[PDB]
């Protein structure tokens, strides 16, 4: 995800369900959307297994 | 669902797919609406009966396919914004217990200046590290209750001056740690550095 | 690793009226 | 919701039970330390008497009744509580050492800390204030083996060693039941006070002198002593403050508990007849 | 949208209180035969109010700023007519009962209000950090209240007892004598500007104002004003 | 409402009229009542939106 | 009212007690169908316990005093049964077993119990 | 009602008896489910009248 | 205490109180904090916040949860190493010695790494 | 002053100005208390507020 | 004893009546346990109470 507090704490892999929950303005679509642009390197290998 | 289907023809061909639903609170209130429109009688909170399955139906086709299928994946993201802070209400246990994992944005937390907000004690990725690389694995194994252990000694000791010294040393590891992990918006890092960040 | 943090943290700045009195017992001195 | 009411209607009656607890205890201490403020009043009458007569037939040159030439060090003696749960008692004391210690730059001198109690060490920990020598766990019940200790401590400070040119005690003086005040006696050097209308030995000068580290020690033992009484008045008043405030905390936790009652059940209602409604 | 579509011109759009859409369109419901939804409202809430909140967005090249009470009924913020717009605001000020009874003006509870522009790329770093420093010490007073209340300041630590003192002092800083309070109260009201606000707020964070009284603070509007005020205390 | 005539009729009239109403919390049960018996859903604390 | 209009005597009314008139209507009205109101009681609460208390009162001279113990629902005075009841009620007697432990008979607690004429 | 018969008929020949209902919780929502099953109209906890 | 037997039972029992006594006392510490409790209390507040972690266990199936492989107490072991616990004997130890360890051997070994 | 009287309620002391503004505010509450059924005229009114 | 409880604690301060009203209620608190499937019979219980 590029987030130390879920990469390192709770884990996303691929096949899971990590639900993001949460109040009003706490950071859940900034999570989302960090875990989206975070994954541009991987896109730009070209490989479909990355 | 639309967004489930188009990443499932990905997944199905052997590629892997990231699905963010934004949020699924709102899909469970449009149901609602479009039942109690229909006049089947609702359930608890007004929901339906099948708003659990509504989202089951859903988040369970978020799969990692065998090698014999493609050898696919798609990652759920869920996202569920709770009333007052309350994670054990109706709809947030629901997806709560059909999903792998929690990551629990408390606005405490957040004003604190702890962001991302992970509230750590109540958040867990049951694919834990198996779900991680093998040096963040070795770096970060026990990161999670450590910390959780670190937010109760707080609690706990925020009013004792008896403190003993592995107490003390717990208590500034663990305020280490959460100023390690805060990290700014649109500032994301590589698992390399995040390994040794955690290291 | 450890080397690399241990010659960085070598460098590494860190931020870091009342009066209390005897009666004499006489009027003057 | 409910749930966390109910656990803090429980939470705030088990504080009331304790604060009120507390609040008996102090009431009892209160009478224990002013029972014994009152028993040692007829040592420091006798000895005052007989040292106003020393002084009378001393040479009134002991260094503990002359000022230095050149003040630069003012020694101060901060009297605080060594346990929380006393109100105002420890901020009053502290900011009465800060009136102090503003007075004492003002006028050109230096304040060096001499401290009792631990509050007062981490209020003058958490300003960056060293502290020379520091006592702790009798300002709930002193005896004059403590103030002893302070009055040898403190005389020894002035007669050097880095030493003080004076030395101030700041305590709380327990004037009533209802009234206690943070007050400052510079302790030394003494004013030599005369007044309008005997034998000695070994001499009235060395007598004299044997008396004087005497008095200063009863004269802080009495400090303390009341120090001890003021800290027990301020923890019933901070008790009772904290019983009242339980009790209210209670009855509006109470209330929203009854209203969360109300809307469960109202809103159960809804749910049943909603589905009832609708067959 | 005659205004901001055909003639181009930048629009102000104040609604008082869009709220009272949805309790209409309740009535209505409940009229209509529509089964109630989770606490009496009609089951096309979400719907309604996104039918009336997404045409007063800007489009791109020409504006129509908005604003719009929302009465909480029951000071319920949970409520399903709170909780449906609080996801078509760009900005939410929440005011709060608390708040108001200690008479800070305008009453604006500074944890629950956000901006999506309170961002350091939008508002600049000096802006964001004195902003989430205020945010901090005003959390950490919540975090205290209850022992606030039971046994007053003396009880913290320093550290503590100093945040607290000057998180009152924000608190009551971050009141304001409006000019629409001059009806009210009498006295004239007046405006701050960013730049002194923000410097401001750097330095009674900062403690440098730690020695004023509170009453200096409050219903005071600037830093001349409140030297002025603390001159008068 | 029958009050509220009564005061309205000379109000407008150049009249100036004080209306008490004592006390309307029992006005909003009766009304709740009436809504119940004609069967409406009712909302927060049983009353009708 | 027979004892009070027509043969003029002064009456003392006991209830014991009138919650249990008040839930009594609550299942009745349950019972027809009719949908309850803010916490299950009746939609007519109000009406039903003016209707029983209302008659309670002096006329031509001779009155109907009543006595009438109130159990209180989860010790809420704001439950909508004590709510209704107690715009009624003019007087409160609180029998207290820490007097009565004391030997002091009627065992009345002086300080619990409270009047709208002590004025 | 079972119970409680085989109780009475001892009751009425002059013997002591003793009954247990463990528990009556159950009781009550097992007529709350007969009840709901036959559509008589719920109320509070949706228990019947 | 007729098929557990007697030592299972009173350890249990024991147990239960201190854990009861300590949830009770948590609302006071929260607030009028730890120092100001008595000290038969302050001591089983200890005790109890020992025995609370050392319910803890790491499980086979949480391997992936805490990275350190599994580990299985036997019945006597704990109901011998809750009776130390409730009676006193390792309230020397810091309490994290006492968290996810599964076993008295393992106590010893993490105090040591401590 | 309804304020001010809960912390001087157990305070030992408080500055002149708080004193001040007790004892105003305990006349003034004082000053304000009405019997029944006695109602003053606007200007008996102006007088006792001054 | 229910009021007492909160003064065990400090028992050294207290009266004389009331330390022995704790003493006697602490024991008779654990006079009213009783182990399972154990009744006693009235005569035991007088004894016992007594
Ligand atoms: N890690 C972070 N560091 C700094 N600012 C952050 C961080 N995460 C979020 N924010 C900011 O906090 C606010 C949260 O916005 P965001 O869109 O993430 O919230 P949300 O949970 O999706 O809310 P909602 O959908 O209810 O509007 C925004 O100002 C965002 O810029
Ligand atoms: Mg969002």
């Amino acid at each position: 995800t590029g987030i130390k507090a879920i990469d390192a704490m709770t884990p996303i892999g691929r096949g899971q369900r990590q639900l993001i929950i949460g109040d009003r303005k706490t950071g859940k679509t900034a999570v989302c959307v960090d875990t989206i642009l975070n994954q541009r390197e991987a896109w730009l290998t070209g490989d479909p297994k990355q | 669902y639309t967004g489930s289907a188009i990443g499932q023809h990905w997944m199905y061909n052997g590629k892997h797919v990231l699905i963010v639903f934004d949020d699924l609170s709102k899909q469970a209130d449009a149901y609602r609406a479009i039942s109690l429109l229909l006049r089947r009688p609702p359930g608890r909170e007004a929901f339906p009966g099948d708003v659990f399955y509504l989202h089951s139906r859903l988040l369970e086709r978020c799969a990692k396919l065998s090698d014999e299928l493609g050898g696919g994946s798609m990652t759920g993201l869920p996202i569920i914004e709770t009333k007052a802070n309350d994670i054990s209400a109706f709809i947030p246990t629901n997806v709560i217990s059909i999903t792998d994992g929690q990551c629990f944005l408390e606005s405490d937390l957040f004003n604190q200046g702890v962001r991302p907000a992970i509230n750590v004690g109540v958040s867990v990725s049951r694919v834990g590290g198996a779900a991680q690389i093998k040096a963040m694995k070795e770096v970060a194994g026990s990161l999670r209750l450590d910390l959780s252990q670190y937010r109760e000694l707080e609690a706990f000791a925020a009013f004792a001056s008896d403190l003993d010294a592995a107490s003390k040393a717990q208590l500034d590891r663990g305020a280490r740690l959460v100023e390690l992990l805060k990290q700014p918006q649109y500032s994301p890092l590589a698992v390399e550095e995040q390994v040794v960040a955690i290291f | 690793l450890v080397s690399v943090i241990n010659e960085f943290k070598k460098g590494f700045q860190a931020s870091d009226l009342e009066k209390e009195s005897v009666k004499v017992r006489k009027p003057a001195p | 919701t409910l749930r966390e009411l109910r656990g803090r209607i429980r939470s705030a009656g088990s504080i009331k039970k304790i604060t009120k607890a507390q609040e008996l205890i102090a009431t009892s201490r209160i009478a224990k330390a002013q029972a014994r403020v009152e028993a040692a009043r007829p040592y420091a009458a006798e000895i005052t008497n007989m040292l106003t007569e020393l002084a009378g037939a001393s040479a009134l040159d002991h260094p503990l009744l002359v000022e230095r030439k050149q003040p630069k060090r003012a020694g101060v003696l901060v009297v605080s509580s060594d346990r929380g749960l006393c109100g105002a008692y420890n901020a009053n004391v502290l900011r009465r050492a800060e009136e102090l210690f503003s007075l004492l730059r003002d006028e050109g001198k230096d304040p060096v800390l001499y401290v009792v109690g631990r509050k007062a060490l981490g209020y003058f920990s958490f300003r960056q204030r060293t502290v020379v020598e520091s006592w702790t766990g009798f300002s709930e019940r002193p005896t004059y083996e403590n103030a002893r200790e302070i009055a040898d401590t403190l005389v020894n400070a002035f007669m050097a060693i880095l030493g003080v040119d004076e030395l101030h005690i700041v305590f709380t003086e327990f004037r009533s039941m209802l009234s206690q005040t943070a007050v400052a006696r510079r302790a030394a050097p003494m004013e030599v006070e005369y007044v309008g209308e005997y034998s000695f030995e070994p001499d009235p000068e060395t007598l004299f002198d044997a008396l004087l580290p005497r008095y200063i020690a009863t004269r802080v033992y009495a400090a303390l002593l009341e120090a001890a009484a003021s800290e027990s008045a301020s923890r019933r008043r901070a008790m009772k403050s904290a019983t009242d405030n339980a009790d209210d905390l209670i009855k509006a936790l109470t209330l929203a508990a009854n209203r969360e009652r109300q809307a469960q059940i109202t809103q159960e209602i809804s749910e049943i007849v909603g589905g009832a409604n609708a067959l | 949208e005659f205004f901001r579509d055909e003639q181009g011109q930048d629009v102000l759009l104040f609604i008082d209180n869009i709220f009272r859409f949805t309790q209409a369109g309740s009535e209505v419901s409940t009229l209509l035969g529509r089964m109630p939804s989770a606490v009496g409202y009609q089951p096309t809430l979400a719907d309604e109010m996104g039918e009336l909140q997404e045409r007063i967005t800007s489009t791109r090249g020409r504006s129509i700023t908005s604003m719009q009470a929302v009465y909480v009924p029951a000071d319920d913020y949970t409520d399903p007519a709170p909780a449906t717009t609080f996801a078509h605001l760009d900005a939410t000020t929440e005011l709060s009962r608390a708040v108001f009874s200690k008479g800070i003006f305008p009453a604006v509870d500074p944890l629950a209000s956000s901006s999506t522009i309170l961002d350091p790329a939008i508002v600049g770093d000096e802006h964001y950090r004195v902003a989430q420093e205020v945010i901090r010490i005003l959390q950490r007073y919540k975090d205290l209240q209850d022992i606030i209340a039971i046994l007053g300041i003396d009880e913290l630590s320093e550290e503590d007892k100093q945040l607290v003192n000057r998180a009152r002092r924000i608190e009551r800083f971050l009141s304001q004598n409006m000019m629409a309070a001059e009806q009210f109260t009498g006295q004239p009201g007046s405006t701050v500007p960013l730049k002194e606000t923000i410097e401001a707020f750097d330095k009674l964070t900062k403690g440098e104002f730690d020695h004023l009284p509170e009453q200096a603070f409050f219903l005071i509007g600037g830093l001349d004003d409140l030297a002025k005020k603390a001159e008068s205390l």
